[PDB]
Parts: C-alpha cells; structure tokens; sequence
C-alpha cells in the first residue's frame, strides 16, 4: 500500500524573506511534489496562529497562548512543535530535535529537526 | 523533563498540586476463539482520566470556586506537568478536614476527557463528508471564528414537530382584524 | 445515472440493484496485461465472465441482459490502470436505458 | 470445465487454486506423507509452478479478450477493425478508435 | 441504509449494507443524561402494507408469468427483483380454470408458500424465491482461519455458526464451514443459509453474526425437516 | 538466564524497566457430571498478558510518545527478559507524578496479546484448507511479501450491497451525450 | 381500590385512586420466610365477562342513543359513565337498515371502534369514549419544577414522560410538558394521554409513573399515526 | 425416557420416570469450549401430529365406546390407556343423531373438552381422562417431614408446593400437604394435582419440583374456578 | 495412533558444501523416509530467513533481526534455534543443547543438539 | 458423484443423503483378514450387514435398494487395508444410476 502522491502550490521566499508563489524557469506556476510538498505544508501549518482562520477556529498553533510570553520552557515548546509537525499528513517520525534560548534576543531557537515522511 | 505549568485546574487557581495520576485506556474485544485475518477494527481508545491531589490556603473560598466550576460543567484545557489536555470535565471533588489539616483545603480532584462531534438528529447532510485529510473540514457554527461567520456557516438546526401556542380569543380577534380587515 | 465506487484492491466484489435486478459484479486486475476485468452475475447466475474494462464504450451491449449500460469515463481518455481506477481518475458509471434515450433525444 | 474458456467467457483460476491443485497432485503421486512445505524443495517447485501458471492463465485471458473489438487495444484492435474498414487515424487514441 | 464492516489501519474497506431501512419507529432515551435514539426500520414494509394487485388470470397461463404480475404491484411499492428459482414441479405446470386475485398481496403470497412449499422473501428491498429443499448460488467460507467464533454448533438438520459480521452473509445462499470439531462430529461442509442474525457495537460488543443453515444432502437438496400438516 | 533485551516498548525506548509480570491462562469448562471418554476438546488458551513497570528520564516526551503509539493500535513484537511476544497491544498506560518522583516518568504499561486470522466474508472457499502441516499455507494478500505478489494472491475483498452515488442532472446528461451520442 | 399518593410531614394529603380493583388472582410467596401477597385485580372485569345485551334497534334512530343502550347492560354490571365525545361524522349520522345485536358486548364494542375509528375504554369502573384524533378536557403540567424525571422523552408522534406518581394522570387527557431539552427538540407542550404506567414501592422504589402521549397538532387534533388496514 | 431420583449411600434406589421423550429438537453449545447438548422431547408427539381417525358412528351408541374408538387411532400412534373417569352426566348419556369425524384428532378432542368440560391429557405416552371437578385415586404426602421446601403457597383455589423431585407426583392425583403455616392459614390438606413442574441439576441445583393443586371441597369435588364463556 | 510416515526429496552436500538434490546409486531420484526426512526438513527450516518467501513472509528464522549483529546472547540464540527445531512437524523433544561463541571468528556455534522424533 | 470420508477408526458410522433417502452406513474393520465390512440401513432398518469392501465394483448391485451405486477405487488396485482406507490411498465413492448411465453412454 504505497504512499499516495501529493501536490500543492510551491512557496519560495522572496527578497524580503516572505514566502510567495513562484514561477519556475518555464514560466508556469510551480507545484511541489510528494515530499517537498509535505515539507512546505508543515511550514504553512507551523506558521498559523490558533483561531486565526474564520472558517475554522481550531486550526493553528497556540504560539500566543503557550510559548510567546515570559515563560521560557523547552519541554513545552518541544511538545507543541512536535505535535504540529507530526500531525501533518505524510509525516511519520521526528528523529532529532534541539532547542535553546538566547536571552539577549529573547529568541527561542529550534534546530536539528529531522522529519521522516511516508515517502521514506 | 516536565511541562512546568501554572498549577491550577481550569480558571480557579490552587496553591499546591500534591500528586498527579494519569491514565490512558484502550479496550480490546475478543470472542471465545481468536478471530482475526485483516481485522483490527476492534479496539477502542477511551477518554483519558486524571486524578490530582491538591491543597489551597483559602479553604472555603477555593472549595466554593471549585464546586461552582464543577457545576458549570464546561469543558476546559487542563495544564498538567506531564501533558496538556483538552476538553476535561471535573467528575469528583473530595475534601477532608481533620486534625492534621483543618484550616487549609486538602483533597482530590478527578477529571475526565470528554468524547463529541456527533448529534445528527438536529443536523443534516448536503455536501462534503469531512474525512478527507487534504481538504478543509466542513464549516459549521461550532467551529466558526466570528458571530457573522457562524451566522453564514450555520448548517441549520432541525428538531421535530412543533406545537404552536394558542392565542387568547379577544387578542386574536383584534390582531386578525388589524391585518385581514384592511 | 450512478457512480460505482471501486476499492483499492486487486480483486473486489459488490452487489447493486440495477433496474431492480440483483447484479453481482466482480472486478479483478490482470497484472500481466495491467488491465481490469469484470464478471457479472444476474441474481446468482454468472452471465458475463472475464470482460475487459475499457473506457468509452458500453460494456454490456453484446449481451442484452436488460440491466442498462455500464461504462467507464476519464477526463482525457486514459485507460484504466491498477492505480488509476481506484483513485477516481477513471470512473465507473451505470446509466439506465431511459436516461440514455433522453440524452440521445436531447 | 469450470475454468478456462467457457460459454460466459474466460473463467480465470486463482493463484491459491493453482497451488492447491499441484499440491493435491503431488499427494496423489507420493502419498499424503510427502513434505511440500514452503522450505522444502517440493514446496519450492510448487510455489514457482503456481505463479508461472497464474501468469500463463492471465496471458490466456488477455489473448481471449483480444479477439473482440470492444476489448482489443492497439495493433490488435487495428487487426479486428480491418474487418469493418476502420484504419486508426494518425494519433487517434484507442478510446476514439474503439468508438469509431 | 445500515452499512457495517471493517476499516483496518491497513487493508481497506469491508463495509457493506446489512439492512436497508424504512423507518419503523424511533424514540430517544436517557441513562443518566444520555440520549440514545432507538430506531426500528422496514424491510419491504411498503409492500407489506400498501401493495394490492388487480387480477383476472385466464387458463393455460404458465406458472411464473404471474409471479411477474405480482411483482408488478410490489414494484409499484418499490421492491426489486431477486433470484427466482421455482420448484421443477412448478416450472412445468399448467392450468384448467381462473385464478381469483382480490385483497392482500402478502396474504395470498403466504398461501402460495403453503400451496406447494416454496420460500419467498424480501432481502433489503429485493424479492427472492427458492424451493423448500433448494438454495441459490453463492458460497461463503467460515473457518477458524476465516472468521469462526467457537465451534460450528451442530443441529438436527444443519448448523448454527457465529462469526464476525462481515457483509456477504445473505439468506438463501451457501456456507462452507470448517473446524477441528465438525470432523469428529461428521457434519458436512456445505449448508444453506436460512436465518441471519446481526448483533454488534462500535466500542465494546464486536461485530457478531449468527447464521442458521439446514444441511445440503448428497443429492444437492436441503434437509427440509419434517413439515407438519 | 534472561534474554538481555533492550528496554523499549515498540518504537518508543525506555530508560528503566523496573519489573516484568507475565501471565498465561487456560480456561477449562465443566458440566454437572464428569463428561469425558476421549473428550479433551474443552480447554481454551487465553491471550498472554504482560505488566511492565517502567521509568524514563524525559517525562513529558516519553508520555506523549507512549500515548501516541497506544492510540495507533498496531500490534507489535515485545522483547522481555523472559520471552519475545508477537502481536501485543498496549491496553493501558498509567503514570504518577508525586513528591518521590516528580521530574521523571514513573508508571506502568499493560499489554495483551492479540488473536486473529479470522474475518471471513470476503474470503472464499475455492481450494485448499491450510490445516495440513505437510503443505504450504494458503497464499493470501496479507502474508505476501511484496505488493505484486499481494495483488496476485489477493483472494478478493467483497463489499456488501452497494448504492451508487447519483450524478447531478446536467453533468449526467452531458456525460451521456459524450458516450452514447459519439 | 388502590389509593396512592404523598403524605409529607407538613403539607397535607395527595392520595387518590390510581386503580379500583376487582380481584383477579392472588397468591402468597416465601422468600426466605416472607409472605408476599401478589394481587391481580379487575378493570371493568365484570363487564368484560358478564355483560350481554338484547337489541332490536330500528331505522332512523340517531347514533348515540344506543351507546346509552349498550351502557344500560354494561351498567347492570356496575360500570359508570364517563365523558363521551364522538367524532363529528358520528354525531350527525342516521340510518337506512336495522342493527343486529346478539352475543358479546365487548366483542362488538371492538368492532364499533374498528368501524368508526374511535376509542372507548374503562378507567376504574368508568367508561369513556373519545375520537381517534381527539381528546377530553383536562390538563396536567410536567416540568423539572413540577415532577419531571430526565427527558420529556421524544417519540414519532408525541412523548413518553416519567414523573412521580401523583394521582390525576388519566388516559384521554392533556399534559403540558416543559424542560430544557424539548426546546431544542422543537417539540410542543400539549399532548394527549394514551398510555399510563404506574410502578412504585413504599420503601425504596419511589412512586414513578410513565405517560405516553401522542402530540396535538396546531389544529387541536392528535397526531393519530398511520393506521394500517 | 428421563429417569430422575435419589441414590443415597445407604437406602436404595428412588429413580423413576418423570418424562418419556420423543425427541423434539437438539443442539450443541459452547460456553468457553464446552459442548452442552440441549434436548427437547415429545409427549404424545406421535399422536399430536400423525393420529387421524375414520368414523361414521350411529345413533343410540353410548358415550364412551367411541373414546375407545378414538383411542384405537391414538393407539396406532403408540399411546397407552390411562384411567378414564367421565362425569356422571356423560356416563349415562345416549344419542339422537350421527357424529361426523373427519380431520384432526387432537382438534376435536379439545372441542370435546369444551363441549361439556372434561379434562383429557397424555402423561408419558399414557392417556388419562378426568372430569373438570374430579380427580383420580392416588395420594401423596408433602410435609416438612416428607419433602417440603418453604411455605405451602396458598392460592385462590388451592396451593402451590415446592419439594424435592421424587417421582410419584403425577397430574390428576391427590396431595396431602402439611406444615406449620397451613394451620393458621385455614387451608385443607387434600388437593388435586393439575400443574407439574420439574427443574433440576445433578451438580448444583437440587432436584426441585413444584406442584399446583386446586383444592378439593367437602363434597369430594375440586374447586373448579369460574369458567368464563 | 502410530506416527504417520513422511517422505521428501533428499538433499546431500556436494563438494562445495551446498546441499543439492541427489540421485542414488541405482540412478533413481533419492527420497528420504520417516526420520531422516524429518531431520532434513528441520535443516531446511533452520536455513530459511524470515520474510524471504514471497508467498508467505511469516515463515523463516529471524536470524538478521535477533542474533546477527552486535549482541552475542546464548539465551536468545538457544530460544530461537530450539523453537524453530521444535516447530518442525514430526519432532517431539530436544534432549541436549550446547552453545558457545568464538570471538576470534565471531562464530556462534550450537552443537550437541539431540532431537527425538515421533518415530523414536 | 461424491467421495465419502473415512475416519481412522476400526468402527465408525455416519449418515448420508442418497437419491433423496437418508442412509446410515457403518464401517467395521475385521482384523482376522485385515479387511473392512459395511452395514447399511435405510430409514432405520438394517437391510445389509457384514459386506466386505472390495475395489472396482458396485457393492449394492444385488439388493435393488434404489440408492445408486457405492464403490471403492484406488491408484493401482491396492486392496483396502486398515491404514490404506483412512489415508485415502483407497477411496469410497457414490454415484447415481443417472450419472452411471450418462457416463456409460459417453
């Protein structure tokens, strides 16, 4: 029972670092495929705030409710980010995950995240 | 490694959480012999159970707040030190005053996860199903984000036969003349 | 007309009421030619066995079974494949004779 | 017969049946005590034969179907269309040709 | 429509219709505060009530054309035609006088059955007919390796077998039952299907179906059981 | 003499296994008078049960992983110091966070062996029985070792009576033109 | 006479007759050493057996004088007269041809009902008559502030409501039912009373009654339900 | 044949026939893995289904010679003759007109009983006949010193007594029942036997029988109970 | 109930040590009988790798999942070997078993294994 | 025609339906000659007792019971011994007079 093929609109970051739809060298609207599609979908899932969508207030991450605030907490942030990534369709496992906090920038940094999809 | 939470059930704050108890049940079913062969649809995940042991400085005020919150019967997100839990309802609150602890609140709170997303006899079916994971879920009043959007998205409520209320005779005559007399 | 769902199984069988007859259909994939095939039994009697599922033609025309037309369709006329038939890129349809007459007259 | 070419068409034989028949035939020769399990050499021979014969059974079905215009596909469909004077137009798909 | 079946994490779908329902009666219920809606439905239940025929029949008419004529009136009420396998004595019999038809279709349907002992029934808005000692084509395997619960329970004529609800099982078909018990019970493998029972739950009570079958003899006939006048 | 296993339930590893508890039941059945004379067919082997008492350094992460793997409901091989066990299901997980152990996962897992090879209706009676120990087992989709051999050996999945989804009037009429007018 | 009710330490007496009994059959019983005397009584049971009438009745006679006539014989057996409310079609009908009566009163009482679709019944030695789609005057409130237990359970036509036995509840009356659930069930408030059930105990099993009612429409008529010929 | 009784370490045998069986239907059953064989048997089951008589009978013939005649036909079906005790009104009656017999023997046996009220029954392949108000010779003592469990339960007419199955108890005989309850209950000692119930187990449930008797009056007659026309 | 007789194709090791079909002195195909047949069938079962047979992936020995690797363990090796030998039909008991490990060769050696069949 | 199973017991007894009649067949092994015999009852009355089971012939021809033919067969005429009959090296078959007639006509 192989993994079904997936497809979605490609998003590339522009000169300001904001993700926007793109035209490849051919000039036709670029579409992402099986595994890069799931990766970009996981990004759009991570970037959405809970209760933001007017048709469904249950999608999004509770960035503002849980993490963004006065409470640096690695276990909670790790749990929330893993939940969001693992709930993405096509993702099977997260093999690695590292997290740290720069007090000067007040920057919470999650890196070394390796995601394995059903396409292996 | 624990979540490092704010130590409260729902809104009402507590001074101390003395102990957590977490339970997750999966019910298997078996007939007298082993019946299998491409069938594992027979296993059910029960709603999770939590048993906190708590204490508070303001005994009477905290007891009243806990009882009122319990009686509202409103599901809530319980923050524990081992996991986050959505849709928890308090099923039991127990408190003991004795020689050892007489002027504080000390007791047990039991919570259970709530099951849901099925009423039907007042809901209908017109289009999509909702089980497709590459599509958005069906818009409904429950999951709309604004009052206007809920008005737009309401699937409509449909309960059975109504009985209208009869009107007093003179009021009825006045109203019927008011409309149907000119 | 109606659409007949196809499972993602190399061999499947179902039953439907077509013109108020019990029609049991058995679809099976032939890997050697990579093509789908159907047997049709009317009320327990096997009347059609081992026919090829082909797009764009009535599959029951030769037999005069009196149970309407059973045909496949695809957007660009692809042929039915192991992957393509269950995914719904090729759809199986049953059209009643009156419906066919009305469309032909329209 | 129950399998093969029949009045209703080609009754194709399942692989499980292909294997069961050969195991029963080997029992007829060597008695019910013969060892035919998957690991033994006779089980090796039986599995391979069952699969080759299922493949041959499927090719028989394909050859049977390829005598009908509504079931042939391509050059065979052309051979059967030349009994009715249709020549595949250049680039005409098999759907459009079978329609024609 | 009541669809039952198995939807395993791998595999696929086994779900089929085990009862197509014309609502009989419904009623809500608390147990604590719950609300359980107890539905009862209808099987050919529009035909059991509103189907009434209109019929003169002349002499010499063969012995099936007016099963068709009765099915005309049943089809007015939304019934489908199943497999009709008449007795051989029926297929070849002809007539001498005219055949009153005025009143209740099901009434004189039953008198048919009693008139030469054939079974007729409605199976999810579909009408089937079989002989008393006969059955219809279609077979189902029931084994400890193919869905058997317990022993195959032995009875005078045949068996009563429990299994997981899994939707082929229809009345007037054949079940081939195997076990480690029936061999020392010398009971055959092929049985007709006469009784079907479905009981199950989504959470706790798994899908269970029970099938009663009257055994097929060597001559390919059912052990009817001594019909009593 | 232990197997010297690795201390992991399924895919989720554990830091400590505190105690293993094994149980193996046979259910006997008896009627009023001793009924025998070459009948021993009445004794049933039950599914084996395992009770592990485990602990882990990463409390919240391990609790989440165990809960997710439990809710998957996929039978799996379990390695214990006393035996292997095929087709186990975690029927229960429990955790306690108290003063003695507050920053670790410290709890218990209950596992029951599954029992199967029986679904039936989609499975037919065409050839061999499979009980003969001198013959190969019946080829079936489930036990085939490749997708192609699974397709070849699929005995067939038979959905019950089906209803076709109707086609909207204009779409249907257009499609009929496309097929039966061309 | 079987008088039931509530006798609170303050308040007063709520006790009334819920069943007036002509003994049907009694039988003692030991459980340990006890003696429980299980009584069964009779409802109009002298009229269900010993009431036989004698009637020549001529043409032209209206369609109610002979309900009085039949009640003469049913009154010889100690039955009282309740409220009679006939259908309007009934109240105005007269006669072409004469009206046999020989045999059993209750038997052809039943044919009466089946023949003009009306109800008649005996309620504690008092005989009432109503139309099929109608009811009799007299209303009774059931709310969580007035003795409601659980749901005003919803049904196809009306409701089935449990409450504390409190004596007025008679068949062929009206009950106004209120709760916090019926509003979202859109179900009305006024229902006829068709079935009455009394189950209770003196120590543990509280006084419980259950009333089945078929809803009144906006037309002041009962939702009869489809009568099957 | 079903033999029940007591076989103490001393004493001797108390085992007698309590039911002689013509098999009705059998069926095995798992409970875990067990196999329980559930038998149902037949009592006069040959005569309830295959006894058909052939009779012209003339005027003037007495009222019992043809009970012998009908027992001839039920004797063709293996029924023994029990004790026959007709009513005195029956014994002396003669005839004016002839007596159709064509069809079901048990059918018009029952119409006999309703024609003028006598009981007939079959007790282990044996046919007994008694009057409605009479009984047959034979008495059995039932006391706390002779097999009494609990109270002798009192009823409208007679009693219902439990005891240890101990085989004399037949329908249409007499029981002399004694206890410490009946005395202050002012109930006689002699009762007819009308209902018999045997429930028992070899391992767990004691042999238990329950007998219902309708009391014999001072005039040596049974308290029939009001037969309702 | 005497033990049923069994028969199967005989395998003998050729000059390369590889077991092959053999034709005996008379030239007719050699078949082994009741006890030698069971012994050779047990060998053929031991020599199979789990999941190798495409028609049945449940047969074979889990050599590559359990023993072959960085984990020398006599107890699990004894368990796996004894279970596979015992599951062979016609085998009743194993009366003796020895296991040892040569670190120099990294050779797991099970020896002095006595098997009793139903033919005694 | 139908094959009849034989259990591996010296004495056994089963029932079958042949030409719409219930037939009770008992098989009993005689050790002195290493052979089998069968008794046959129709509707409860034993009409045949103590008949040796021999290969290649109809065992019921003398009797005119009207239940067709019951016979034995093997690969190369091996006689039915104690172990050969249960193992299926020798097999017990029943065929009707109709099938026998149609096959002879072939």
């Amino acid at each position: 029972m192989a993994a079904p093929s997936r497809i979605g609109l490609a998003l590339k970051k522009n000169e300001q670092g904001i993700a926007d739809i793109y035209l490849d060298a051919s000039g036709n609207l670029s579409m992402v495929q099986n595994t890069e599609a799931v990766g970009q979908h996981a990004r759009q899932r991570l970037m959405t705030y809970l209760g933001e969508w007017f048709l469904n207030k249950n999608v999004g991450v509770p960035w503002l409710r849980d993490l963004l605030g006065k409470g640096y907490d690695p276990v909670l942030a790790e749990a929330v980010i893993k939940a969001e990534i693992l709930s993405t369709d096509g993702v099977t496992e997260i093999t690695s995950f590292s997290i740290r906090f720069d007090q000067g920038r007040r920057a919470l940094e999650a890196f070394d995240i390796e995601v394995t999809t059903e396409y292996d | 490694m624990i979540i490092a939470f704010s130590s409260a059930i729902g809104p009402v704050p507590l001074t101390v959480v003395i102990s957590e108890k977490h339970t997750s049940k999966v019910e298997l079913t078996t007939n007298p012999i082993e019946s299998g062969a491409d069938v594992t649809d027979h296993a059910y995940v029960k709603g999770k159970e939590i048993e906190l042991e708590v204490a508070d400085r303001n005994a009477a005020a905290t007891w009243a707040a806990l009882v009122a919150f319990q009686e509202s019967r409103v599901p809530f997100v319980l923050m524990t030190g081992l996991s986050m839990y959505r849709n928890m309802i308090i099923t039991e609150i127990d408190a003991t005053r004795n020689a050892q602890h007489s002027k504080i609140l000390k007791g047990t709170v039991r919570l259970r996860e709530v099951k849901i997303v099925e009423t039907g006899t007042a809901e209908d079916s017109s289009g999509k199903d909702g089980t497709d994971k590459n599509k958005s879920s069906n818009p409904s009043k429950d999951k709309a984000a604004d009052a206007k959007t809920a008005d737009k998205a309401n699937s409509g409520v449909n309960a059975g036969d109504k009985g209208g209320t009869t009107v007093a005779a003179p009021r009825a005559q006045s109203l019927l003349k008011g409309v149907f007399g000119g | 007309m109606i659409e007949l769902e196809v499972l993602d199984e190399s061999k499947q069988k179902f039953s439907v009421i077509l013109n108020d007859r019990r029609v049991t259909i058995e679809l099976w994939y032939n890997t050697t030619n990579d093509r789908w095939s159907f047997s049709l039994a009317l009320d327990g009697d096997n009347v059609v066995t081992g026919r090829r599922l082909v797009t764009g033609v009535d599959l029951l025309a030769p037999f005069g079974l009196g149970i309407g037309a059973l045909f496949l369709l695809s957007e660009n006329g692809e042929p039915p494949t192991r992957a393509n038939l269950p995914l719904g890129l090729v759809k199986l349809y049953h059209a009643t004779q009156e419906e066919i007459d009305a469309a032909i007259s329209a | 017969m129950t399998y093969g070419v029949q009045p209703t068409g080609y009754v194709k034989k399942p692989l499980a049946v292909h294997l069961a028949e050969i195991e029963a035939s080997m029992v007829d020769l060597f008695g019910p005590g013969v060892i035919q399990t998957e690991q033994s050499p006779l089980g090796q021979l039986n599995g391979l034969y069952a699969d080759l014969s299922y493949d041959l059974d499927e090719r028989g079905e394909d050859l049977y179907q390829s005598f009908d215009p509504e079931q042939a596909e391509g050059s065979r469909l052309d051979i059967l269309a030349r009994y009715r004077l249709l020549s595949r137009r250049a680039g005409e798909s098999d759907e459009s040709f079978r329609r024609a | 429509m009541l669809e039952v079946g198995y939807t395993p994490p791998g595999g696929g779908n086994n779900i089929g219709i085990i009862a197509k329902g014309k609502i009989r009666d419904y009623q809500h219920d608390r147990e604590g505060g719950d609300i359980i809606s107890t539905v009862s439905c209808g099987d050919g239940d529009k035909a059991y009530r509103r189907a009434t025929i209109s019929k003169t029949i002349p002499k010499g008419t063969p012995l099936t054309e007016v099963v068709d004529e009765i099915h005309k009136e049943m089809k007015k009420e939304g019934i489908a035609k199943g497999e009709w396998s008449f007795p051989d004595k029926v297929k070849n019999t002809q007539l001498k006088r005219p055949y009153s038809m005025c009143g209740s279709c099901t009434r004189e349907l039953d008198t048919l059955g009693r008139s030469h002992g054939f079974y007729w029934n409605i199976q999810n808005e579909t009408m089937e007919i079989i002989p008393g000692n006969g059955h219809l084509p279609g077979s189902l395997l029931i084994t400890p390796d193919t869905g058997l619960i317990g022993t195959p329970t032995i009875t005078d004529n045949g068996i009563k077998v429990k299994a997981l609800i899994n939707p082929e099982a229809r009345p007037n078909r054949m079940m081939k039952v195997k076990s480690q018990v029936l061999k020392m019970n010398r009971k055959g493998e092929d049985y007709r299907i006469s009784e079907v029972s479905f009981n199950g739950d989504n959470q706790e009570g798994d899908w269970i179906m029970t099938l009663t079958g009257e055994a097929i003899g060597g001559d390919k006939k059912v052990d009817e059981g001594k019909k009593a006048k």
